[PDB]
């Protein structure tokens, strides 16, 4: 009944259903990232030469450059009978707030950990700005996640790639003192009480010193029915906004400023909570946050379901065997060329008792002298010199270490190309997307076009806080992938060039380049070319 | 060798050695901070004890 003993059971529930893939994910960056010897702390270890000689390293490069030379992003195209510039708006925000160094960097993150382990993921949060605030002084930022396998443990009943069937996920946390002190001081936790959850790390690396502050995000979803409120727009039509909403900021001040109630009906939706959890306690409950999904978008390589579990995959799981064996296999080969007596003579003392001084290896002498006879024996025993043999690898240590890299370099071809990957990214980036527009119409102000300008429609609350008015005829675009742009002027401009690429020499021909050079951007030569295109475009009609 | 004196005179056959402690007495201690250390490592992972143990 407790809610930390509900949390606590699906966070058990979950954490123990995706045991196997996590410990091969984390194997799999720990190989890839920092060495190719595992295992440390093996008590029965002694010093022996343990080289590392790589070849899936530049596999992974080359696929990383590959990955990052064809950028995705987010492109909200108008619906089926929508107005033709229903996503304008929309673009426009999420250029404006996704153009920052942050969402880059965790696209970038999200992508090298899904070629390398096979899963990687990011967020999405929202903040309060008020120098360069995106819309209603706030911004939608996008954060990164690393080692998104062990740090965010998605709801287990879960049979989709983007999560979207997911009705709760928790993200685990690690901080130093510091960190801890920052985390709470901005969610206002008491710093003193020192928090603990499950450890989603291993001292796997003889790291000086590990992390030991451990704090976990618990995100459910809710679908039920809420009442809304139907009312009449003072400038024409009926508008719906959420009961909820509204529900005691402005719920008189909407009749104050003209509005009249039609009726009330109920429309179901979701609402996303969030809590924080140590492993003893709930330190916040239910936070209401902004939007219908998790805000959390992961990404995944190689992906599926065996039997009743998930198992995902990278470019570096295969290859693990085949490294290892040629690693072994080298070192081996260097212990042979170290440790081992070289090619030199095998005397008896007598043989070159006397002339000592000839074989130690100066140049001063025309031959070698040895000795002839002895006294008890009459004369030395005569058989031919023996030299020690020259130190060789075996034909089993070349034989394997040829078939090892050759095994690697056939199984570490992700693909043919990195089409499947690109494809997964696409996916995620229309999951991203998705939650992306429904917290737009959370928290932006969404102006509504009419054909009749922008009319944005709010209102003001006696504590002097202003709460968006937002319809719910709200989904007048969908989602895409194009390319990634920095601006709605690069967007066009991209536009206009790819359509004057393909036109024909004729009329349209000097429409478009007169359009490029009127949405060219701004100097002085620049500027008389503009002036001159937007002159020839208005006199021509 | 004798870069590393800590004391005037080495120890001279019958010298009295004077115990400072006479009464019971907790002990305040100070110290110079890296004085002490506590060195931790893990269990081995393959150890013998801690076997089929996940």
């Amino acid at each position: 009944e407790n809610r930390l003993e509900s949390i606590l059971s699906r966070f058990d529930a979950d954490w123990t259903a995706s045991d196997e893939a996590r410990r091969e994910a984390k194997n799999d960056l720990f190989f890839s990232r920092v060495s190719q010897w595992d295992d440390w702390l093996s008590q029965y270890t002694t010093l022996q030469y343990r080289g590392q000689f790589d070849v899936v390293r530049p596999v992974v490069r080359k696929l990383v450059s590959e990955m990052r030379q064809n950028p995705i992003d987010v492109l909200y195209r108008p619906k089926d009978g929508a107005r033709p510039d229903a996503a304008d708006v929309l673009m426009g925000m999420y250029r404006t707030d996704m153009r920052h160094n942050t969402a880059k960097i965790a696209v970038n993150i999200a992508v090298r950990e899904q070629i390398e382990a096979g899963v990687g993921a990011w967020r999405l949060v929202t903040d309060y700005e008020d120098q360069s605030p995106t819309s209603n002084n706030q911004v939608i930022r996008r954060e990164p996640i690393h080692s998104a396998c062990s740090h965010v443990i998605w709801d287990s009943n879960s049979k989709l790639m983007d999560k979207s069937d997911a009705r709760h996920c928790t993200v685990i946390h690690s901080m130093s003192q510091n960190g801890w002190e920052d985390f709470a001081e901005k969610y206002d936790l008491d710093a003193d009480d020192i928090p603990s959850f499950q450890n989603p790390n291993d001292w796997v690396f003889p790291w000086l010193t590990q992390d030991t502050i451990q704090i976990a995000e618990f995100y459910e979803v809710v679908e039920k029915k809420e009442t809304a409120f139907i009312y009449q727009d003072p400038v024409t039509g009926e508008p719906v906004s959420y009961f909820k909403r509204d529900i005691k900021d402005v719920i008189d001040d909407l009749a104050d400023s003209g509005f009249i109630k039609i009726a009330e009906r109920q429309i179901k939706r979701r609402r996303v909570y969030k809590s924080i959890i140590t492993c003893t306690a709930v330190l916040k409950d239910k936070q209401l946050i902004a939007g219908e999904h998790i805000p959390i978008v992961p990404v995944f390589g190689e992906w599926g379901f065996v039997e009743d579990k998930e198992v995902y995959e990278g470019v570096v799981r295969l290859t693990k065997d085949g490294q290892r064996l040629r690693n072994m296999i080298m070192s081996f080969n260097a212990d042979i060329v170290a440790r081992t007596p070289k090619k030199k003579p095998f005397f008896w003392p007598e043989q070159i008792a006397g002339f000592e001084h000839m074989y130690d290896g100066n140049d001063d002498y025309p031959y070698y002298l040895l000795n002839r006879t002895d006294e008890n024996s009459g004369d030395l025993p005569t058989q031919p010199l023996a030299y020690y043999e020259n130190p060789e690898v075996p034909q089993a240590n070349a034989y394997m270490l040829e078939a090892a890299t050759s095994a690697v370099k056939e199984v570490a071809t992700l693909g043919v190309e990195t089409y499947v990957f690109q494809d997964n990214l696409a996916t995620a980036m229309r999951r991203d997307g998705e939650i992306y527009q429904s917290i737009v119409n959370d928290i932006y102000d969404v102006p509504r076009n009419v054909t009749i300008l922008m009319a944005e429609v709010v209102d003001l609350a006696t504590g002097e806080k202003q709460v968006l008015n937002d319809i719910r005829g709200r989904y007048e675009c969908y989602t895409d992938v194009g390319p990634s742009f920095q601006s709605m002027k690069q967007q066009n401009r991209a536009e206009i060039l790819e359509l004057l690429g393909k036109t024909p020499q004729g009329t349209p021909e000097y429409q478009l380049l007169l359009l490029q050079y009127f949405t060219l951007l701004d100097g002085k030569g620049v500027e008389m070319m503009r002036d001159y295109a937007n002159k020839q475009l208005i006199q021509m009609g | 060798q004798r870069a590393y004196a800590n004391v005037n005179t080495s120890l001279a056959d019958a010298m009295a050695v004077n115990i400072l402690n006479v009464k019971d007495a907790r002990t305040n201690v100070f110290w110079a901070d890296d004085a002490i250390r506590i060195v931790s490592q893990p269990i081995p992972a393959n150890h013998e004890l801690f076997a089929g143990m996940k």
